[PDB]
């Protein structure tokens, strides 16, 4: 499903990650659309920074990414990945 | 409807840039368009603005000095001629790429397509400037 973290496997995350890395869209549009989703799902206050914008030494492949996420999410009090 | 959809020639020298090239999109009148771009761009028809904007983009994701300022997910972006993502910080709501701006407004009989014209801002910057 497409509503919160909890509603996506891990894997069904990474996908999602992958498609935004890679810029596999249709139109800058779609692109926009999937990280302002990324945003909205992860609720990281550094945004689409974590995409684009690594901190330094950061690792910021689609796995990587998805690591940041599940780590934060987990010390700060937040729902994790379905499953 | 619109000035910026009619078909013209690309013209004008840019500006020689450095790392800091997207740096300055956020300050002053935005950053000018490099040269090297301009180089690749001038004498080029194009159908409107637009196309216009995809061309410069591409041209970025082409030339080594420019692109290695983008990590591999911008790298990405202006391979397919998307305009890349600003840090958070510069995104104002459903604007969250870099904008091409034109110093004198083409409402007021600035050019469309003379790079001497052209400015790359970030949202933030763009929505200050046409506020004054
Ligand atoms: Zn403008």
């Amino acid at each position: 499903l497409k509503h919160s973290i909890s509603d996506y496997t891990e894997a069904e995350f990474l996908q999602l990650v992958t498609t935004i890395c890679n810029a596999d869209t249709s139109s800058e549009e779609e692109l926009v659309k999937l990280v302002t989703h990324f945003e909205e799902m992860t609720e990281h206050p550094s945004g689409s920074d974590l995409i684009y914008f690594p901190k330094e030494g950061d690792d910021d492949s689609p796995s990587g990414i998805v690591n940041t996420v599940k780590q934060w999410r987990a010390a700060n009090g937040k729902s994790g990945f379905k499953q | 409807e619109s000035k910026r959809n009619k078909p013209g020639k690309a013209t004008g020298k840019g500006k020689p840039v450095g790392d800091k090239w997207l740096d300055d999109a956020g300050k002053d009148s935005g950053a000018p368009i490099p040269d090297r771009i301009a180089d690749k761009l001038r004498d080029k028809e194009f159908k409107s603005f637009d196309d216009f904007r995809k061309a410069v983009w591409e041209e970025v994701s082409k030339d080594p000095e420019l692109s290695k300022n983008l990590n591999p997910s911008n790298k990405s972006s202006v391979s397919k001629g998307y305009s890349p993502f600003t840090p958070k910080n510069q995104q104002v709501g459903g604007r969250k790429v870099y904008e091409l701006h034109h110093d004198k407004p083409i409402s007021q009989g600035g050019e469309v397509y003379d790079m001497d014209n052209i400015r790359v801002t970030t949202p933030k910057r763009h929505i200050d400037i046409h506020r004054g």
